[PDB]
């Protein structure tokens, strides 16, 4: 989750909106297993 | 994301993930946030 | 539920291409041409196309298998011919022309009742590796690389009599000693042309389905 | 600070064949070229270039890429932007090898669509990079964030990534440079509307071989 | 005296994976819990329990099996009964792993049929153990006779018998404890009718990992 | 930077009497609790809390102060506030032992007047601290200025100040934390009206002894 602890404080003459992007990856102990063909692509030829 | 794509192959998987946030505001502003994780047994929290 | 780890023998790049799959279907129908040509291209189905465009420079041998049936199922004994054309030689035109008796074209004579044939092809490009993207010009001359020509097969039944068979032949493909060089992200949009990445920008598919709002984690 | 692509430090020829011969130009060609500076607004959408196509018909290096048909070099991109502390928004610098503009509408693209010249071209579909590739996965490449509250430079060193160890410098194109505004730009009223973006390019170890005319 | 199941002396984790971490509780949880005591009569038929299901919602250990979803422990069952020298009959103490109540009448069993709670459930078919298994062959398991002319205690130590080295403590169930009166009880008239049976349970080397709420 | 009250570095029991025994909790209770954040305006007047009363019914520490009737700990208050460089005004952080709300109007105070709970109470007479004590003399105590042009943190370490070396954690109250805006807050128009104030509390060397229920 992502809660608010204090409302966003601007100085005067500053737009009071912003954006927060989110990034993700995997650590080093990440393992896999039995192969399987995919599902997202649908058609053929 | 990419790690959400190759896991559509490879029927089972395990490991640890990190999540990185970053911010796109002006230099003057300042506000605190709370980034909380919940354990996978139960539902999401309700209050602060 | 799962507490232990697993191995790294299966996530490697040699195993990621190692198992074999279908790539092509041809039809003979001798009654009436009497043969069937087929180009060598791994960009036949979208399932193998979406995997192999995760990279940009690959280097790999290959080995094929020809598995044939009849139309009904009864496999009477005959004798076929699977030829091969290295890139630069002219393809066959009729079933009895003089491109079936040369010495540069390796032939494979196999019956029908025997177990299926098998043959491997070495790496055949003047470059150090193949390319799957080529920016420039060697309108229609855009993006056509002269360094992916690999050859044909030109299946032909062997007779003097013009037998009345109607056959279907499948081609399976396996890769060996694969070394891939640089990565790139996976294509999301569907395909329209066989050799161009065009994507019909009048409508764009998204990468995630929608939901109710941003405050409800339950989808 | 700097981001070195793939860990190379680009070098000269590895004692190649069919050179007896290839010249090594002096510091008359190792100078910081500065291309033109665009303008980035509230509703702007992106830019890209091509290499070594934006350096042609320009300077001393223009007088060697059109009279030689063997070529090899490595570049040092130095993207810099200038803005005060009352603006916001974030750019994205990415150096992608083998950059192909696809084309739209169910129709091959034109000449100036794929070879822009010095003034770089713009996008139409920044969400799918005009190749059917989502921007969410687009950070496998050498990337470096320009974020207008922390830093104002982004230095990328690019080696020679190519299959054949000598290619031409007119028809082929090694890579491209995309700059995509991920965040929209907002600012309080009264201040400057446009914020510039400038580039700086310097060749590292350029070789040449084989002469024309 | 004591009977040690399968020769183990249960231990901690064997340096398991996906723990950086797992806590080891103090002697606040290593105390002798005492469940309720049933009554055994002339026409009684049997009892059984489940582990670790009869220890839930109870004590400090109840406040860890419902806020952790990784679990591992071993138990020390101490069955004791008290009767004077003018009564007769023999019990049977058996600790069976993977105890499944089947169900009867040619029809799945209910919730409280298979998870009894603290007050243990009774049988209906003591001859076939409610799983189609005859009691004549039922001494492969760790067993220990309580015989009312010789001894009055039966101590069983049970290690952690499980396939996955960490399972949950709510849905899964490791084993069960059956107590079957093989002999009927008879006694001369005038004396006490009911004879009690009490239990004692103490965890050995309980671990916990992963927290909820 | 930090301000250490009276020069103590709080420690454990000095080999006390009537302990054979008292437990020392692990790092499950040594985590940074964060209370709620108030809002400070142009006409606001003050806040205060009580310890260890604002930590009850909260977390793991709530599940030990209501099942033990002997208690001893020391706290680490970490007051922090966030405001841009166009605001002004100065706070005051003071940690006063034995803080008594008196009551007004020539009439004892109520329950929630003297035990506030997590949301702290406000003043009515900030000039005389609701005890008849002037604020001009009120800096004998451990104090630390938060001044919005220089610094934004104020760290106070408090030892266990008490007469009897073990007291209860429900009825008695060790000390309190007052935050008084000495300067009024003014700011030019158009900017943010409210400026938050947040707290952070972490126990140091908490002991417990004697169990209930």
């Amino acid at each position: 989750t992502l809660w608010y602890q204090t409302n966003y404080v601007v100085p005067p003459e500053t737009p009071g909106e912003a954006y927060i992007i989110a990034m993700g990856a995997a650590q080093d102990n990440f393992t896999l297993k039995i192969c399987k063909d995919t599902d997202e692509v649908t058609q053929q030829a | 994301t990419l790690v959400g794509q190759i896991c559509r192959y490879y029927t089972q998987w395990s490991g640890s993930l990190k999540v990185t946030f970053m911010f796109t505001g002006s230099f003057m502003a300042t506000g605190k946030m709370l980034v909380a994780y919940s354990p996978p047994g139960s539902a999401q929290p309700a209050n602060r | 539920c799962v507490v232990n780890r697993n191995g790294v023998l299966e996530t490697t790049i040699n195993h990621f291409f190692s198992r074999s799959g279908l790539v092509g279907v041809v039809n003979l129908t001798d009654g009436t041409t009497g043969y069937a040509t087929w180009d060598i291209d791994i960009m036949g189905f979208v399932q193998l196309r979406r995997k192999c465009e995760m990279f940009t420079y690959m280097r790999f041998n290959a080995e094929f298998t020809f598995v044939t049936t009849t139309e009904n199922g009864g496999a009477r004994p005959y004798m076929l011919q699977y030829m091969y054309v290295p890139p630069g030689a002219p393809k066959p035109t009729g079933r009895d022309a003089f491109q079936w008796q040369t010495a540069t074209n390796p032939s494979v004579f196999v019956k029908l009742t025997d177990p299926p044939a098998q043959v491997s092809v070495p790496f055949m490009s003047p470059a150090s590796a193949y390319q799957w993207f080529y920016d420039g010009y060697p309108n229609t001359t855009y993006g056509l690389c002269p360094n992916n020509m690999m050859g044909t097969f030109a299946v032909r039944v062997v007779s003097r009599e013009a037998s009345q068979l109607k056959l279907q032949t499948r081609v399976y493909m396996k890769l060996k000693h694969v070394r891939a060089w640089v990565p790139r992200p996976i294509r999301s949009q569907p395909y329209l042309l066989k050799n161009f990445p065009n994507y019909d920008s009048s409508k764009i598919t998204n990468s995630a389905r929608d939901r109710s709002s941003i405050k409800q984690a339950n989808m | 600070n700097i981001v070195l692509a793939y860990g190379e430090w680009p070098e000269y020829c590895p004692d190649t064949d069919a050179t007896a011969k290839p010249t090594r130009p002096d510091v008359s060609v190792n100078r910081f070229y500065t291309l033109d500076s665009k303008m980035w607004q509230e509703n702007s959408t992106g830019w890209y270039w091509k290499f070594p196509d934006v350096l042609n018909k320009t300077g001393v290096f223009g007088q060697n890429a059109q009279f030689h048909y063997l070529y090899r070099s490595g570049f040092c991109l130095h993207v810099q932007c200038n803005a005060s502390k009352f603006h916001q928004g974030a750019l994205l610098v990415a150096v992608i090898p083998e950059f192909v503009i696809a084309g739209r509408g169910s129709p091959h693209p034109g000449f100036t669509t794929t070879f822009p010249g010095t003034t770089g071209a713009t996008f139409y579909d920044p969400y799918v990079l005009d190749s059917g590739v989502p921007l969410s996965q687009a950070l496998i490449y050498p990337h470096q964030w320009i974020n207008l509250r922390t830093n104002n430079c982004a230095t990328v060193i690019v080696p020679y990534i190519n299959a054949v160890p000598f290619d031409s410098a007119i028809n082929h194109s090694n890579f491209g440079l995309i700059v995509i505004p991920v965040s929209p730009l907002k600012y309080s009223s009264g201040a400057t509307t446009a914020i510039p973006i400038t580039i700086t390019i310097a060749p590292l170890n350029s070789e040449f071989g084989g002469l024309r005319q």
